[PDB]
Formats: structure tokens, sequence, C-alpha cells
């Protein structure tokens, strides 16, 4: 019935917005990392550790979105 | 002529404008790369003007 037709739509919108947010956020962060590294490569491993430290908080919320989207799609159905 | 001592000197010919050799490799980083705050080319031009003048004096 109508329930599943709307629930697939809901999961779709949630995970689409999650995808956009996560991808473009890491894009912005990584660009500055690469430019600064090109100026002085001695900091690459250090800044790459910083990079994961910050990228975790970038992916914090979008994976709430992805988990609830998968839940709606496979458990609410 | 080089003022080698109070009682000794010698005439010399030295390379001035095209930069002579040095013994080093690049120093990657210390403080800030002022270079691109103003135009690099113009500032380097001014600096080398100063360099040649100081050598002559």
């Amino acid at each position: 019935n109508l329930n599943m037709d709307l629930l697939y739509m809901a999961a779709a919108v949630m995970m689409g917005l999650a995808a956009i947010g996560a991808a473009i956020g890491i894009g912005i962060l990584g660009g500055k990392f690469l430019e600064g590294a090109a100026r002085q490569p001695d900091l690459i491993p250090l800044l790459r550790t910083q990079f994961f430290i910050v990228m975790g908080l970038v992916d914090a919320i979008p994976m709430i979105a992805v988990g609830l989207g998968l839940y709606v799609m496979f458990a609410v159905a | 002529n080089k003022f080698i001592n109070t009682m000794s000197q010698v005439p010399t010919i030295s390379q001035l404008l095209p930069l002579p050799a040095s013994d080093d490799d690049d120093l990657k980083h210390k403080s800030w790369d002022y270079l691109y705050e103003p135009d690099p080319k113009a500032l380097l031009d001014t600096l080398l003007r100063r360099y040649v003048e100081s050598q002559v004096y």
C-alpha cells in the first residue's frame, strides 16, 4: 500500500541530503590540507592525523542520517 | 683591491650580477612566507637592486 511508497521516498531524501553534506564537507577540509602540504611536505603525516581527527566530527551527523535511512528502508519498510 | 692587512693588499676581479654559487639545499620552513603578501617579482627586483649597490659601496 501507500506506506511503503512513501517510506522509500523518505529514506531516499534523508540519505541524499546526508551524502551531499558529508562529501562536500570533507572536500572543503582536504583542499586546505593539500595546499599547505604542497608548500611544506614535512607536515604531511602530522596533518593527515589531524585530518582524521576532524573528519570524524564531520561524519558524526551524516551517519545518524544514514543509519536512520537504512532503518526506515529495511525495518519500517 | 682587498684591504688584507695594514701593510698588504691585492687586486681582485669578482663576479657581481649573475648570482654566484653557494653550498646548500632548501630550508623548508621558518615563520612566514612574506613572499606573496606583495608581488614576489617586484620585491625581489628591489632586493637585488639593494644587493648590487651594497656590494659596490
